[PDB]
RNA sequence: UCUGGUGACUAUAGCAAGGAGGUCACACCUGUUCCCAUGCCGAACACAGAAGUUAAGGUCUUUAGCGACGAUGGUAGCCAACUUACGUUCCGCUAGAGUAGAACGUUGCCAGGC
RNA sequence: GACUGGGGCGGUCGCCUCCUAAAAGGUAACGGAGGCGCUCAAAGGUUCCCUCAGAAUGGUUGGAAAUCAUUCAUAGAGUGU
RNA sequence: UUAUUGGAGGUAGAGCACUGUUUGGACGAGGGGCCCCUCGGGUACCGAAUUCAGACAAACUCCGAAUGCCAAUUAAUU
């Protein structure tokens, strides 16, 4: 349920290649909390949070005011190099 | 399971067909013809304008029609030409739904001439 | 006749609880037809036969699928009627048909929705007009028609116009 | 040389494909998969070997799949001739291999007895290979 | 070896030059042609007229202007210059 | 109804029963169930031999013909036989 | 904006299912003497009627099960440039599809009844 | 007689449609697939009318092949070639 | 030449909704023998029926980029 989190600019060159290089990790958050956000994450706490709660448990997602509940819809994984790209989180209902 | 479907929507395929040949309604206004079973309608419009210029109803205004005859039928069609002579607009196209010219469409046409309304 | 269509019009109104006249069957089409593997004369006597029991013409489609193994391409076929409106009441009474060995009535389900039909057989008579003057014998498809959703409740209308049933 | 997988054609002369890129396709059969990873193509011949040892090598069954098919030919004309002429009879079959397909899966069995007979298999093509286990695809939609 | 033994399929010279000749916010003269094509892969709207291989025209002057019907095919359709 | 592909029909006698009409109907002369059906529209009168009642099918089950006699007879004479 | 006729709009309209109503709309509907008409058939078309009815057609309400719409984000690809001969790589424009989210049980014009 | 991956033998030599053809057009090869050297007095024109293949089931002609029969069927048919 | 707006087509790419290819399941619509019965049981292979998932294409496309191409009573430079 813990992760440390800097927002995101959405607008970050293809040069974001470096931030995938430097373990950090890009998602977005959406459903009926807000409309939109797109932020940074790292990758190794994350595959901490799989297990931690499973699959589809509630983390509560960083932000730096209120944390958001969520219940992780997506991710687009890519072989050959084996690491996770642009998480999908979802805020619920209650 | 079997159902003998409304006749409007067969209709509806026999009254655009025509249209697709052409419908007039920029050379000289359209005039329709409706065929309810008791009773019968009529308009005349043009486009853009969107604009319905004639109407005559008979159960609509004047009720208690009460037989579907030819006749009243061509009362209508004389009612259109007199209440076209306040604009007196001109020679029109005459649609026929998607029902044939035998009459008693046929007899609001024809008692349609009668009146000073050419075709 | 329509005379006991008065008493069915009662009859399967008690029986099913509708909340109308209006939801109940009601009389519709015949369709009768023959057909041949092949034929050249016969046609003349098709006809012939098919004018006389019934008092109008029966027409001469094609087979319009093409096949070319059984015989050759739109050889002449058919005689189909619409029997109707009260030609149709009077024909459904003209039903006297046991010939000799008309001992299977035919309980079993023609179209599992709604048409279920006497579809039967010979030109010897129908139970009526024995002629004896033949070429040979053609079965006589036979269809029927009720507005409804089921085949118990048309079952329950033949049977109440009294079919056997088994 | 041999030819078993083979189908009806609907055309027998066709322009080439030759790879670029591509990553993707996980498992969804089975458990454990052989990833090839880099520069070749491939044809029925090869995969067909590849078969034969996967199969020994497991007794006790164990489950096999190949997850494509060569649905593309290989033209290769007479012996010693000039160029020019139309286009040659068929020699072969193909199936395209960029990096990222999956060829071989398995299942039914531990994750030793796999990985030997994938061995055993990427010796016998051409493609350099990668050892995969079925945790994760990138999307479960 | 050369000459053994083969089709030559290839008959490769087959033009007819089709496609469209006018563009959007182009004035046009009466009697031209807008866009040649077969079948309808373009209708008609107002002021055009269709000839006996599908082609298209403007049978008066004003300016062309392509449409959308319903979600799958066009129309063209002049309208008059100011 | 066209005119020129309709073919008619003749005879003969109406009825007892109503009214003596002939309403283009016809005239059934049975014998087990004796009713004179003016209900036809082509020929009376007819020589006919159900009408429906005749039969133990088309109003139903009936005694109409034993079919019984055969069975039980040989069935007692078979027995009284070893009996 | 209650109903109806006729127009416009990318099916956001639809499709499947169920609930409700009719003598003022419309429809089923009775019948075929005339108009006329069915390749057999008044079933259809058509003409004459209004006996019965809301069952169906059709109208209204609700449903997001099917189909169509559908972002944002990031991915593949690619225009320009540098390296490089690498089934290329790095950088700068652009920006899919698939997909999730979500949207959706139409919207307006003119006449005539009301 | 020319082409002609030397020339020769072989094959072709005109026209219609596609693909290769690089989201306008055009764009070659002894590259890949098919045709044409006509037909119609109605299969033309025009006014009206109608909508199919397939599928399910019952039924004589039973590859469920022949016509019937409704229902489902968004064009899967047919379109002189 | 560039900017701005509009615009025709259907490549790359992606995809299976038609065309055709394909794997493993589900499978039931049902069969073939060897055999029991003797009216049926049919006990490996299967068509299509209907579907779950995963794939393929110059001559398949429900879709569809960048570039370029066509014009602008439009603007800057030349
Ligand atoms: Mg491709």
């Amino acid at each position: 349920s813990l992760k440390s989190i800097i927002r995101q600019g959405k607008q970050t060159r293809s040069d974001l290649k470096q931030l995938r290089k430097s373990g950090k990790v890009p998602a977005v958050v959406y459903g009926y909390g807000t409309k939109n956000v797109s932020v940074k994450v790292d990758e190794v706490e994350f595959i901490k949070v799989i297990r931690e709660v499973g699959r589809n448990g509630v983390i509560e997602l960083g932000v730096g005011s209120k944390t958001i509940k969520v219940m992780v819809a997506d991710y687009q994984f890519d072989p050959l190099k084996n690491q996770i790209t642009h998480i999908d989180f979802l805020a619920i209902n209650m | 399971m079997i159902s003998k479907i409304d006749k409007n929507k067969v209709r509806l395929k026999r009254h655009a067909r025509v249209r697709t040949n052409l419908s007039g309604t920029a050379e000289k206004p359209r005039l329709n013809v409706y065929r309810s079973n008791k009773h019968i309608y009529a308009q005349i419009i043009d486009d853009n304008k969107g604009v319905t210029l004639a109407q005559a109803s008979s159960k609509d205004s004047d009720i208690a029609t009460t037989a579907t005859k030819v006749e009243l039928a061509t009362k209508v069609g004389e009612a259109i030409a007199k209440k076209a002579a306040d604009k007196g607009i001109k020679e029109i196209v005459f649609d026929r739904g998607g029902y044939l010219y035998h009459g008693r469409v046929k007899a609001l046409a024809e008692a349609a001439r009668e009146s000073g309304l050419e075709f | 006749k329509e005379k006991f269509n008065t008493e069915v019009t009662e009859n399967l109104m008690k029986k099913f609880n509708y909340s109308s006249v209006m939801e109940v069957p009601k009389i519709d089409k015949i369709v009768v037809n023959m057909g041949v593997g092949d034929a050249v004369q016969n046609s003349k006597v098709l006809d012939n036969a098919v004018e006389e029991l019934e008092l109008i013409t029966g027409q001469k489609p094609l087979v319009t699928k093409a096949k070319k193994s059984i015989a050759t391409f739109r050889l002449r076929e058919g005689m189909p009627i619409g029997a109707k409106v009260t030609l149709r009441g009077e024909r459904m009474y003209e039903f006297l048909d046991k010939l000799i060995s008309v001992s299977l009535p035919r309980v079993r389900d023609f179209q599992g929705v709604s048409k279920k039909a006497f579809d039967g057989r010979g030109n010897y008579t129908l139970g009526v007009k024995e002629q004896l003057i033949f070429p040979e014998i053609d079965y006589d498809k036979v269809s029927k028609v009720r507005g409804m959703d089921i085949v118990i409740v048309t079952t329950a209308n033949t049977d109440e116009e009294a079919r056997e049933l088994l | 040389m041999l030819l078993p997988k083979r189908v009806k054609y609907r055309r027998q002369h066709r322009p080439k494909t030759t790879g670029r890129s591509k990553g993707g396709n996980y498992v969804t059969f089975g458990e454990f998969g052989l990833q090839a990873t880099t520069t070749s193509w491939i044809t029925s011949r090869q995969i067909e070997s590849a078969r034969i040892a996967m199969t020994r090598y497991m007794k006790r069954g164990g489950k096999v799949w190949i997850k494509i098919f060569p649905h593309t030919p290989y033209t290769k004309k007479p012996l010693e001739v000039r160029m020019g002429a139309g286009k040659g009879a068929v020699e072969g079959w193909i199936a395209v291999v960029k990096p990222g397909r999956i060829l071989f899966e398995v299942a039914g069995v531990s994750e030793e007895v796999a990985r030997e007979a994938l061995r055993l298999a990427s010796h016998k093509l051409p493609v350099k290979t990668k050892f995969v286990k079925r945790e994760e695809l990138g999307g479960e939609t | 070896k050369k000459g053994v033994s083969s089709t030559k399929n290839g008959r490769d010279s087959e033009s007819k030059r089709l496609g469209a000749k006018r563009a959007d916010g182009q004035f046009v003269t009466g009697g031209s042609i807008l866009y040649r094509q077969r079948g309808t892969k373009i209708y008609p709207g107002e002021n055009v007229g269709r000839g006996g291989d599908d082609t298209l025209f403007a049978k008066i002057d004003g300016v062309v202007k392509f449409e959308r019907k319903g979600r799958d095919k066009k129309q063209v359709s002049v309208y008059a210059v100011a | 109804m066209k005119q020129g592909i309709h073919p008619e029909y003749h005879q003969v006698i109406f009825l007892d029963t109503t009214t003596n009409f002939k309403f283009l109907s016809g005239s059934t002369k049975t014998s087990s169930e004796m009713m004179e059906w003016e209900d036809g529209k082509e020929y009376p009168v007819i020589r006919l031999d159900i009408s429906s009642d005749s039969h133990p099918f088309y109003t139903g089950r009936q005694k109409f013909a034993a079919a019984d006699g055969r069975v039980e007879r040989f069935n007692k004479k078979f027995g009284l036989k070893s009996n």
